[PDB]
This record gives C-alpha cells, structure tokens and sequence, in this order.
C-alpha cells in the first residue's frame, strides 16, 4: 500500500512492477497464483499482469 | 450545333426491342445498382469505387451426374461496371430493366490521435501497447 | 580566449569529488564537500534564471542524445494547464560499457536529489521519478538513504529548502531491460505496462508519464545541474570546445591495464585520456586495433582514426561515430573484432522489445547473419546484404534502438571488411 500511494490516484496500475517484485521476494519465484494475486490487489486484469512478468527478465516464472 | 436532319426524339430510349433478350428476362428481372463493399477480410478500398450492375439470383440445382451447380438463367454471371450512378441507372431502363439503387456508403471521417492512447483523465487510456 | 589543449582537468573543477567513495557519501559528507549550499537562493531566483544559466553553460544531454539540455528543459516554461507536471531522471544505464550512472548514485547520491530539486523548480515539476535499474538494488537502497536524509533535513518535501516549493522524489526500481533506458519506454515502464517505447508525433513535454508532462534526463545531467547553478554557466562553458562544453565522465574498459572511470574535460584527445587515466592500451598503443568511443550504439573506429580524435560530440560525428555515453571500449590486436561485434548484436537482439517490425525482425536477422560471419560460412555478397539490411532498419524504428543496433554493423563493415573477406576465404578452402 505504501508502493501504491507513491503513484497518483487513479493510476494505481503503475505499481504492477514493484508489487509483482514484492511477490518475488517472499516466494523466490512467482507462480501463476502470485501473478493472479497481484491482479486482484491492484485491480489490473490478469492478462496485463502476465505481460509484465514475461517481458522483464528478472521475474522468475520458473 | 449539328444540322444532320435533326428531328425531335424526346421519347425515352427503348433499345430493348433490339438487344434480342427474350420476354421473360426483360421484366421479371430486378437489377441492383450498388457500390460493392470492401471485402471485410482485407483493408484495401480499390474495389469500392465503381458502381456495379447485377441481376437477382435464380434456381441453382445439382446435376444427377457428379453434381455441379447447374442453372437455367443466362443473366446469372452478368455484372456490369459504371463510373457514376446516373450512367448506371440510365443503362437499366434504356435496356428496360426494373431496378433498385443503393446509395454509395462513404466511410465517415474519424478523428484519430495517438496522444489519446495515454490520457491523464479520459478512459481512452489503453492498458497495453 | 580559446583553450585549444582541451583536457587534463584539475580536482578543483571536478564535479563528483566523491566519485570513488573516498569521502562520506551521506548528507554530512556531501554538505562538507559543498552540497546543499545556498540552494534556497537558487529556488528563489526563479525558473527562468535556472533555465537561462543552463543555456549559458551549453550543457548537452549526457545520456546518448547530446541535445541542448537548456532548450529541452525549457519545454515546460509554458503556463499550467491543470495537469500535474512531473520530472523523470533516467538511471537505467543499460548500454554496454556504461558505468557512470552506477558510480554517482552509490557514491554521491545527494548531488542527484539536489539535481532533481533544482531541475524540477526550473521546469515547474511537482515530483521526480528516478528510474534506477533493477540490478542496482544496493545502489537504489543507497539512493533512498540519501532521500531519507534529505527529507529529515527539510531539503525536500513540503517547503523544500525553506523556499515554499513542495517537491518529492520517488525512486522507482526497474525489472530488467535495456530498452527501459529509452526515454519513452522508461515513461511507459513507470506507468506499469510493458516496456515498449511509445511513438512520438507527441512529446513528453505535453503527453508523458500518466499523461502528465515529463522530461527524461540522464543521471549525470541532473547531478551536475546544481553545481552549474552555483558556479555558473560561464564556469561550465569555460571547459570543452564550442558546443562541446562541460566535463563529461568517461568509462574506459576492455583491453586496458587499469580500466576505470574519470571525470575528464570534454573534447579531450582520445590517445591522451587512455594513456594517463586508464594507463594505455595493453601491449602498448601500437597494439590497439579498434575502439568503441561511446558505447555499443556508437560505431567503432580503427586505430588510424584513434591516432588523433577529440573526445566530444562534433569531433566523433565527423569521425563516422558519436559521443553517445562516452563509454570508451578498447580492443587490442588480440581481439576477434567480428566475434566482439556479433556479441553486441546478440545483446541487442536479446534486448529489443519487439514492438516495431524493423527492430523485431531485422535485429534477429542481423544476429543470424553475423553469426555466420564469425564462423565464415558466407559469401562476399553477404557483406553488402548486411549493409543494406542495416540501412533498412535505420531510421525506420519507433525508438533509436534499431539505429543503435545497425550502427555497430555499419561501423564494422566500413572499417574491417578485409577481415570479413579473409575469414570467409578461410572457411571456403578449409571446407574443400
Ligand atoms: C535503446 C536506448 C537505450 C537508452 N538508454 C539510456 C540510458 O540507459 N540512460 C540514459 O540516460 N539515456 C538512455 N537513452 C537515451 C534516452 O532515450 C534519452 O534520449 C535521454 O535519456 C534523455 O536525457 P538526456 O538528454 O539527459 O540524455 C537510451 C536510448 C535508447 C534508444
Ligand atoms: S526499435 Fe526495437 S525496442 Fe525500439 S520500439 Fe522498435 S522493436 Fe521496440
């Protein structure tokens, strides 16, 4: 929630990259459930969350 | 501007009696004047610039042999092209054919801006690119 | 009136006095070195004076563009329009051979935040989003420590530096991409979507981050901005050739005895810089084969060009290359030039975002062709084909990555075609 509040209200989708990174830290690797759970908290459709995970290299999908 | 024994020929051109068409194919046929729409699969527009003349379809059965699509209407594949509706609609009754005309559909101009893809307020901001 | 023998800068005029981390990089050391001093007066002078003194400085974009930073930053002198105004500092530093941004962040971060503060005031921005790359986690944490120190000291935040201005700095981490270094792609990645760059009929000054105005500036450019305000554009304009002022950093790497970093005055002779700061090419200067002047994007030049060339924008431009990021990579006579360039194209293929067709397909195609060139399994006609392909993607891509990948191929071809010819002949008679 501190990450989301860094961004302007109404564009909370911008927190996708840092929040998805947070799921990586407490899980090592992010499974599809982590990518779905990021979608619910950030209200972003899961497809857009899937785009970010596959595009950037650091996110360990395996 | 041509003195060639000019006489008053007001009555409409009625060449139908000369084209040799049988009586059946001259009244009971309803031709259609239309600008063909673009093939929705494609995006080009070079096929929607000339008015087309076509005859209403008729029976098309199957042969007792291997079974092609037989027909008995000679005016089935006849498609004519005209550069203007007035020329097209004039060729119909001059040849004596009942017609219906559909006006050309012009794609209305739509204002498109790339900056709208990333809008501060409006819901037109996209979620992917 | 003219300092023709440009170079050999002294410690007094050096900006990043704590470059090697030999002094306290916290607020106490930074203020000791001369930071956060009369900042309020800079704030109270007015944005016009800040912009005006940047033009006098003649500062050019130290990120791979070389644009007249004063002219670029002047694009938000327009009146307010309801939308918030935002500043963005580029800190990706993804270009190979570029290490300068890493050093300033983790050794003199307080200069950077002050740079955002004075920069934001000049451009009227509300906040600065420093986009540090994901790998620099320790650097980002070091950056945030300075931010917290500045916030507690009252330098930034509500009534920044006791001047009424309210400025905030959010340091946003990356998730791993070289394309995020691109300004519009960085603006995109901040917004949370895929890091593809956006086309520009519009510009960040009008439409940008969250749709609000923005301006992506390199870490070095903003970092030196406050010191320019303190010492003046006249002091900054004194150094460097005309239109080539300032003291640009230099990242020397490759086949050198002591690869390092140094803040040398611009328009410096290339031979001189390698000799003293770096230590000279391994095996002597005569062992040099080719040099990457300013990063992978900048095309290479051979030793013949390397004999006398000033390290700046214009001098390299007439030398069939560019200053770029001043990432000097030397390659000795023991270096497989074809193999090294093929690796650069391999890096570009692994970093293209795949949005536009020329960069998505052309770079991959150039990767496969150059791979055959390294082995020699090709024909002399392929060299010309590679030249035409590189031109096809040049200037036809959304962002400058396509041009950034075509230039190394063009640089290699025009300076080492006989090497390519010899390798293919070597492959030919071996496989007879
Ligand atoms: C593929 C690519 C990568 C780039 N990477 C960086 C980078 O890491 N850092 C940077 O400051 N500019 C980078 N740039 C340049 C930016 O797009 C932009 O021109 C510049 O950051 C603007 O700030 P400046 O005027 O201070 O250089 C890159 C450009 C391209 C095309
Ligand atoms: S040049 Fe490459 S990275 Fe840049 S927009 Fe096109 S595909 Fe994406």
């Amino acid at each position: 929630e501190a990450i989301v509040k860094n961004y302007p209200e109404g564009h909370k989708a911008a927190a996708v990259l840092p929040v998805l990174d947070l799921a990586q830290r407490q899980n090592g690797w992010l499974p599809i459930s982590a990518m779905n759970k990021v979608a619910e908290i950030l209200q972003v459709p899961p497809m857009r969350v899937y785009e970010v995970a596959t595009f950037y290299t650091m996110y360990n999908r395996k | 501007t041509q003195d060639t024994q000019l006489i008053a020929v007001d009555e409409k051109l009625d060449i139908t009696t000369l084209t040799g068409v049988p009586e059946e194919h001259i009244k009971t046929r309803k031709v259609r004047i239309f600008v063909p729409a673009r093939n929705n699969m494609q995006s080009g527009v070079n096929n929607t610039k000339k008015w087309k003349m076509e005859f209403d379809t008729r029976e098309r059965w199957e042969n007792p042999l291997m079974g092609w699509s037989s027909t008995a209407d000679p005016l089935s594949n006849l498609v004519l092209t005209f550069s203007t509706k007035e020329d097209a609609v004039a060729f119909a009754e001059k040849n004596g054919w009942s017609f219906d005309v559909e006006e050309r559909k012009v794609p209305k101009p739509k204002s498109k801006s790339y900056g709208a893809n990333f809008s501060w307020n409006k819901r037109t901001r996209v979620s992917t690119k | 009136p003219k300092k023709t023998s440009f170079g050999s800068l002294k410690d007094e005029d050096r900006i990043f006095t704590n470059l090697y981390g030999r002094h306290d990089w916290r607020l106490k050391g930074a203020q000791s070195r001369g930071d956060w001093y009369k900042t309020k007066e800079i704030l109270l002078k007015g944005p016009d004076w800040i912009l005006g003194e940047v033009k006098t400085s003649g500062l050019r974009g130290r990120g791979g563009a070389g644009f007249p930073t004063g002219l670029k930053w002047s694009f938000m002198n327009k009146p307010s329009d309801g939308r918030p105004k935002y500043l963005v500092v580029n800190a990706d530093e993804g270009e190979p051979g570029t290490c300068k941004d890493r050093e300033i962040i983790r050794h003199d971060p307080h200069k950077l935040v002050e740079g955002c503060l004075v920069g934001g005031r000049a451009m009227g921005a509300r906040a600065a989003y420093i986009y540090i790359r994901g790998e620099f986690y320790n650097e980002a944490s070091n950056l945030q420590v300075a931010i917290r120190e500045a916030y507690e000291a009252g330098l930034i935040g509500k009534n920044a530096c006791g001047s009424g201005y309210d400025f905030d700095v959010f340091v946003v981490r990356g998730a791993g991409a070289y394309i995020c270094g691109e300004e519009t792609a960085l603006i995109e990645s901040i917004e949370g979507k895929q890091g593809k760059p956006r086309l520009k009929p519009p510009f960040p000054a009008d439409v940008g981050v969250f749709g609000c105005p923005t301006t992506v500036a390199n870490v070095e450019t903003v970092a030196v901005s406050p010191t320019i305000c303190r010492r003046g554009g006249a002091w900054f304009a004194s150094f460097g050739r005309e239109r080539n002022s300032g003291t640009k950093l230099f990242n020397i790497s490759g086949h050198v005895n002591h690869p390092c970093t140094v803040e040398e005055e611009m328009s410096v002779p290339l031979k001189e810089l390698i000799e003293k700061h770096a230590g000279g090419v391994i095996g002597g200067w005569d062992n040099l084969l080719a040099v990457i002047p300013g990063g992978s994007s900048t095309p290479l030049i051979p030793k013949s060009v390397c004999e006398t060339v000033l390290m700046d924008f214009d001098a390299l431009v007439q030398a069939q290359t560019g200053l770029g990021t001043a990432a000097v990579i030397v390659m000795d006579r023991s270096t497989d030039i074809v193999k090294a360039i093929a690796r650069l194209i391999e890096f570009y293929k692994h970093e293209s975002c795949g949005q536009c067709t020329p960069c998505r397909e052309g770079v991959d195609w150039m990767n496969k062709v150059m791979a055959r060139f390294v082995k020699g399994d090709a024909r002399p006609a392929e060299i010309d084909s590679l030249w035409e392909i590189s031109k096809q993607i040049e200037g036809h891509t959304i962002c400058a990555l396509g041009d950034g990948a075509a230039w190394p191929v063009q640089g290699l071809i025009r300076h080492f075609r006989p090497e390519l010819e010899e390798r293919m002949q070597q492959f030919a008679l071996q496989h007879q």
